[PDB]
RNA sequence: GACCACGGGUGACGGGGAAUCAGGGUUCGAUUCCGGAGAGGGAGCCUGAGAAACGGCUACCACAUCCAAGGAAGGCAGCAGGCGCGCAAAUUACCCACUCCCGACCCGGGGAGGUAGUGACGAAAAAUAACAAUACAGGACUCUUUCGAGGCCCUGUAAUUGGAAUGAGUCCACUUUAAAUCCUUUAACGAGGAUCCAUUGGAGGGCAAGUCUGGUGCCAGCAGCCGCGGUAAUUCCAGCUCCAAU
């Protein structure tokens, strides 16, 4: 489209977490907020890297549209990114899966296993079945 | 004449506190007797039960028959007279109906031509009496 | 004694609400009244 | 214990003597001049004027040689200059009390837009502003009561996206054009 | 101990602090902050560094859960929800991502906390409509002040249309978010009576409006004070119009 451009601010490399913290600014004249997938692709293209160790989040658009500000991390390695990343952020692009059990169910099973002693597995099997 | 010395402030606070027991507003509120004596007990509203429908004569200059209701409050069982505010709402209200009683004005004083009457009636059978008068709502069936 | 409550209200005819063009609201009403009262004589 | 503000404040003071005929006419005339919505905005802007008037009074009553007096004094002049209710050539502490509520009303975005000629009328300016057609510093401002700094006075123009500035047709233009094209075809 | 003890009451936890304002000041302080007390009541105690602890136990007093009648098992002024008193106050929701905390310890837990549901309870910022030339009533002006005509801006007309503009709500998307909705944008919709109808109380005063029209006739009512009501009521009940705040 040659209308949407990506700028960055507050660029600092954190070798402690093996990443690169940035503040991503997106300028679109008459289009809406660009998808996060396109943001990762374009930023990686201009950084001469791959769009896999790059994570974006927290995009807020100024009143009237046009400018959106967010956060971006460029991890040195995929393994380092896996070690240093919140699990929900990993699940956003499909790198980790959380447990499907409900917190109410976990509390109920914890209470039942607290009532028993010695065999906490016995109530787990009966409760799940 | 009044004392002016620089080491009489205790006398100033005492003379002002022992002369503060001389004005009908301060002593009425800070004795704890007025609140124990009004049937409301410090209440802006109250839920009572309609007991009797009565007609009270107006004051000397006015020849009118106001429509007051004798109501016993659930909180302390005081029998009070409460005139129905708007025209036609006496027939709107019926006996054995729980109502909400509010004020007449003048800070617990009789208002208008109704002697010894200080209470107003609203919220008849959990619907507003003003709503009934204006036709917004109707009595439950 | 208590049977005359609301006598005048039921006696007078119930005149229906006449059709009145809606009056301006908010800013337009304030501007209108400035441009312009109840001379009943 | 909650993590929030619990902090606000009132912006307008109801006059001690309401329904005064003299003040009702003055407020109504002010409304009919700057196109105000109602009397509350008057109650608010007169309050902010009153507050910095009081700060001037307290500042006057302070001693002659006080670095804090000069710090707060000059600082208040810098703000009033950069909003534009006071001239820069009248830099003096006593001149603050001479400000007027109508002068403050002259510095609104709606009044400045109408004065610059972006709209045919003051109410036309408010309608367009409420409809998001006026932008300052390449940002659309939709507050008629928004206050424009005197520094950014010449940076008011129609938006590049609005049908007035940019020229992109809206709902009415598209419907009319499509109806005409259908009839012609 | 009269410089107010001893005693009592308090619809009193204290204070940092809140309403208002010439100034001096008058009231309100559980509240989310810093300390104290309590976990129905006052008694008691073992471990622990720190308990005289109640999401520890024991006994008594009211209440009351199950009982196979030989006993067992109790305190939601913790989070929701219920009952009872009441004029007077919320969902039997989601999660440890943000805040921090606990634990052998990065990985688990937290009705502490964050988020959502109700919320006219308070504090703001705010739509409910702008223009044109027509015809009239006109206003401000210019030549003359004579019959007066002509020319630019403005007000009013369920009278004329129009052009462009716009949200409230449909609504594929995007975004925020532990996962979701509104909020910030964007596609297609979406206004003409733009019916996509702003409302509460009055028309004697205080404080802004009616010597308008009817019904009633000191009865109803209105009416905070005077007072308004014996037939042509500026205050009563209806219609129209004006007044305040929105």
């Amino acid at each position: 489209n040659d209308t949407v451009t990506i700028r960055t601010r507050k660029f600092m490399t954190n070798r402690l977490l093996q990443r690169k913290q940035m503040v991503i600014d997106v300028l679109h004249p008459g289009k809406a907020t660009v998808p996060k997938t396109e943001i990762r692709e374009k930023l990686a293209k201009m950084y001469k890297t791959t769009p896999d160790v790059i994570f974006v989040f927290g995009f807020r658009t100024h009143f009237g549209g046009g400018k959106t500000t967010g956060f971006g991390m460029i991890y040195d390695s995929l393994d380092y990114a896996k070690k240093n990343e919140p699990k929900h952020r990993l699940a956003r692009h499909g790198l980790y899966e959380k447990k499907k059990t409900s917190r109410k169910q976990r509390k109920e099973r914890k209470n039942r296993m607290k009532k028993v002693r010695g065999t906490a597995k016995a109530n787990v099997g009966a409760g799940k079945k | 004449g009044k004392c002016r010395g620089l080491r009489t402030a205790r006398k100033l606070r005492s003379h002002r506190r022992d002369q503060k027991w001389h004005d009908k507003q301060y002593k009425k509120a800070h004795l704890g007797t007025a609140l124990k004596a009004n049937p409301f007990g410090g209440a802006s509203h109250a839920k009572g039960i309609v007991l009797e429908k009565v007609g009270v004569e107006a004051k000397q200059p006015n020849s009118a028959i106001r429509k007051c209701v004798r109501v016993q409050l659930i909180k302390n069982g005081k029998k009070i007279t409460a005139f129905v505010p708007n025209d036609g709402c006496l027939n709107f209200i019926e006996e054995n109906d729980e109502v909400l009683v509010a004020g007449f004005g003048r800070k617990g004083h009789a208002v208008g031509d109704i002697p010894g009457v200080r209470f107003k009636v609203v919220k008849v059978a959990n619907v507003s009496l003003l709503a009934l008068y204006k036709g917004k709502k109707e009595r439950p069936r | 004694s208590l049977a005359r409550a609301g006598k005048v209200r039921g006696q007078t005819p119930k005149v229906a609400k006449q059709e009145k063009k809606k009056k301006k609201t908010g800013r337009a009403k304030r501007r209108m009244q400035y441009n312009r009262p109840n001379a009943n004589s | 214990p909650v993590a929030r503000s619990w902090v606000c404040r009132k912006t307008y003071v109801t006059p001690r003597r309401p329904f005064e005929k003299s003040r009702l006419d003055q407020e109504l005339k002010l409304i009919g001049e700057y196109g105000l919505r109602n009397k509350r905005e008057v109650w608010r802007v007169k309050f902010t004027l009153a507050k910095i008037r009081k700060a001037a009074r307290e500042l006057l009553t302070l001693d002659e040689k006080d670095p804090r007096r000069l710090f707060e004094g000059n600082a208040l002049l810098r703000r009033l200059v950069r909003i534009g209710v006071l001239d820069e050539g009248k830099m003096k502490l006593d001149y603050i009390l001479g400000l007027k509520i109508e002068d403050f009303l002259e510095r609104r975005l709606q009044t400045q837009v109408f004065k610059l000629g972006l709209a045919k009328s003051i109410h036309h300016a408010r309608v367009l502003i409420r409809q998001r057609h006026i932008r300052v510093r390449k940002q659309v401002v939709n507050i008629p009561s928004f206050i424009v700094r005197l520094d950014s006075q010449k940076h008011i123009d129609f938006s590049l996206r609005s049908p007035y500035g940019g020229g992109r047709p809206g709902r009415v233009k598209r419907k009319n054009a499509k109806k005409g094209q259908g009839g012609a075809g």
